[PDB]
């Protein structure tokens, strides 16, 4: 729940006004949407699995942001099964259409932020060696793809963003100016094709000052 | 102090060192933390010289540890025939049981040591022993798949139709694993080919579920019921199309399986094959005479998953293109929602209703504009989609495209006669949400098309 | 990686507890069980010499067809070669599942060798094969090898030559000319101090011999 709040905020900022579903692991699945606060059980969540009957999920109301309410539902772990089309339908109290989506659990994976980020100055030319670890307690270690962000200290810093190939947890960065503080952070997501989803939150930043050439 | 020094040495197998401890004054039957005597550790590592000197100098041959395992159990599990014969000669309990209830014959049959099996049976082991699960050593031998152990047990007097707690027979374990060599032997000695477990499954059910065509033909030659029904109501044809074993599906159908058999949920093999996505099986089921339009709506789930080849075959055999589900939604709705251009083109060419609405009132064009499938919105309007249709919220396809923010589709909707002046149940227009959300790009096109 | 190695051992001896080590530092024990009905079902216990009993973290992973593989990775600090390691898998109720005493140095499963290079020798030698040991693996001088001479046309399994421990190159004999030969090298820890299983075959290297 404390980490679920931080994860929902990342997805809401990316794509508001739409039903968002995410899974930390294949077993679970949470769907939410941010709607403006109404003073007036207003909606009914319906989901259907493959070769299974239509069922209804418990809707939870929680206020968030500024004058907004976030309705979220957590599907049962037993009903969740990956690699299967899951038809979702949110219906209003009167019977009005609110949301209608068909998603696959394996395609909406939202991993946790990586940990153990360590930056080191390489003696060759003055480059930086980054080493990080996968998110804690996460299966399918060999299928995680990463992405590092090299931010410049002074002013607007977003000079470099390197995509790391799946399976390796370290990289050697190049082309950095001396006497400049570079701040590094690494992303994480499940690599295609069997798995899909969204980028995870950035790891704890690690800053390092580069010597003069 | 001295007792713990013996079990530590017996585990490391220092034969010369152990003999020194046994004569100095170390307890031969010292209790471990798990209550395992030094005779246990010697029988596990297989040190025949240490095992003999322990029994000859007095040791607990029928010792029981915290798990119930005896020294004869360890020797039978590992497969030390030299140690097994020594234990039995020194008065070992040939029919001892642990917490699981496994006898030395149970473990030897599961691991598959035929020499140890024959020695225990010749010493006086009960061939029909049953553990806590209720299975005989023939069950453990059939689950692992050891032919020679099965032939030996059946020759000594094994129960071919033994039933455990779950109701399974040795033929069930062999048909579920996939060993035809022992299936024929079990049937030769006399096995019930149509045995029923607690779940109602027959050996033909478990065989067609795993995909052992060789076993399925042998079971049918011995008189298997091709249309057996379990607790879930599924025939072996259900399990075959559920997993997609074309060879078994064709054999069961020729033998006379019911292609229209209904289970407890309400699904024939076609609803399972089309959902799982087996173009090969779906074509065969329809040739023999599957009901293409039955309760379950297979065209819905097929167009939802994206099996374009299956959706084509279903319609070519006479599926209802405008079928209705629980929500009164046509398969054209799901196809336009999932964003499958080819399936949408196939459904519309076969006669799909382009203006069909569900209980909420959403048309396929409503769903296509909300998601943003430009290609599908183009095709729908070419077949006569209502550009000004409204749902229970009073929203037109232009209302939804503006709220989600799709500029290209709003361009197509206006080309087909979208009404910007339309109001919903709240009173807002297509131009109103553009300012409420904050998109000046959408307001640029709406303000020019509203007046002229 | 680890999955491909475990699949080979399961095919050798199913229904049995299997323990292997890619390098001397680590040790992994796993077992594939049919029954899934009913992660915390079992408890893994290990004990060293002159040391107290400890418990390992059990991980549940589904594999094969309708099967679950329970595996545990022992801590690197507790790993010690040439020492009897008593393992015991106990059920939730306290029922016996597995009980084995193994030595880490006897269950070594190395990685496939790399750097396989085949060259035609101008002398009485036929083909000269040179390879390198598996990357970042200790005890280099104690690795034994085995090359596979495969025939190009049809079923090729003509020759399998065992290489003496310590050398990473060989000169092959008794091969027919004008034939395309494909070579691959095996690896295992040589007896008596070390035991284990044969590793996977290296990347094949093909070469055609003159007349």
């Amino acid at each position: 729940d404390p980490k679920f709040e931080s994860k929902a905020a990342l997805l809401a900022a990316r794509g508001p006004e739409e039903l968002l579903c995410f899974t930390e692991r294949l077993e679970d699945l949470v769907c939410f949407w941010e709607e403006a606060a109404s003073a007036g059980g207003q909606y009914s969540f319906s989901y259907q699995l493959e070769d299974e009957p239509w069922k209804l999920c418990r809707l939870h109301q929680a206020p968030t942001a500024r004058g907004a309410v976030r309705f979220w539902c957590s599907l049962p772990t037993a009903d969740t099964s990956s690699f299967v089309p899951l038809e979702l339908r949110v219906t209003a109290a009167s019977g009005a259409p609110r949301y209608h989506r068909v998603i696959h659990i394996n395609e909406v994976v939202l991993l946790d932020a990586p940990v153990g980020l360590v930056a080191r100055l390489a003696d060759e030319s003055g480059h930086v060696v980054l080493r990080w670890l996968p998110p804690p307690e996460t299966p399918m270690t060999s299928h995680i793809r990463y992405e590092v962000d090299v931010s410049a200290g002074q002013g607007a810093g977003s000079v470099q963003r390197v995509e790391i190939l799946e399976g390796r947890t370290e990289c050697v960065l190049s082309n950095l100016r001396g006497r400049t503080r570079y701040t590094f952070a690494v992303r994480a997501r499940m690599a295609e094709p069997s798995f899909g989803g969204f980028w995870s939150a950035w790891s704890e930043p690690v800053s390092l000052l580069t010597p003069s050439d | 102090d001295l007792g713990k020094k013996l079990l530590k040495a017996a585990r490391a197998g220092q034969d010369d060192e152990v003999r020194i401890l046994m004569a100095n004054g170390a307890d031969v039957n010292a209790t471990d933390i798990w209550d395992a005597t030094p005779l246990h550790l010697a029988a596990l590592i297989g040190h025949l010289e240490i095992v003999e000197v322990l029994l000859k100098n007095g040791a607990d041959v029928n010792a029981s540890d915290i798990t119930g395992t005896t020294p004869l159990h360890l020797a039978a599990t590992m497969g030390h025939l030299e140690i097994v014969e020594v234990l039995l000669k020194y008065g070992a309990d040939v029919n001892a049981y642990d917490l699981n209830g496994a006898t030395p014959l149970h473990l030897a049959a599961r691991m598959g040591h035929v020499e140890i099996v024959e020695v225990l049976l010749k010493y006086g082991a009960d061939v029909n022993a049953q553990d806590a699960a209720g299975g005989t050593p023939l069950h453990e031998a059939a689950r692992a798949g050891h032919l020679e152990i099965v032939e030996v047990l059946l020759k000594y007097g094994a129960d071919v139709n033994a039933v455990d707690a779950a109701g399974g027979t040795p033929l069930h374990e062999a048909a579920r694993a996939g060993h035809l060599e022992i299936v024929e032997v079990l049937l030769k000695y006399g096995a019930d080919v149509n045995a029923v477990d607690a779940a109602g499954g027959t050996p033909l059910h478990e065989a067609a579920r795993a995909g052992h065509l060789e076993i399925v033909e042998v079971l049918l030659k011995y008189g298997a019921d091709v249309n057996a029904v379990d607790a879930a109501g599924g025939t072996p044809l259900h399990e075959a199309a559920r997993a997609g074993h074309l060879e078994i599906v064709e054999v069961l159908l020729k033998y006379g399986a019911d292609v229209n058999a209904v289970d407890a949920a309400g699904g024939t093999p076609l609803h399972e094959a089309a959902r799982a996505g087996h173009l090969e099986i779906v074509e065969v089921l329809l040739k023999y005479g599957a009901d293409v339009n039955a309760v379950g709506t297979p065209l819905h789930k097929a167009a939802r998953a994206g099996h374009l080849e299956i959706v084509e075959v279903l319609l070519k055999y006479g599926a209802d293109v405008n079928a209705t589900d629980i929500w009164d939604a046509t398969p054209l709705h799901l196809a336009a929602l999932i964003g499958h251009l080819e399936i949408v083109e196939v459904l519309l060419k076969n006669g799909a209703d382009v203006n069909a609405s569900d209980i909420t009132g959403t048309t396929p064009l409503h769903l296509a504009a909300t998601m943003g499938h430009l290609e599908i919105v183009e095709v729908l309007l070419k077949y006569g989609a209502d550009v000004n249709a409204y749902d229970l919220n009073g929203a037109t396809p232009l209302h939804l495209a503006a709220r989600m923010g799709h500029v290209e589709i709003v361009e197509v909707l206006l080309k087909y006669g979208a009404d910007v002046n339309a109001q919903d149940k709240f009173g807002k227009t297509a131009f109103d949400i553009s300012i409420d959300n904050g998109n000046e790009d959408l307001a640029e096109i709406l303000q020019a098309a509203a007046l002229e």
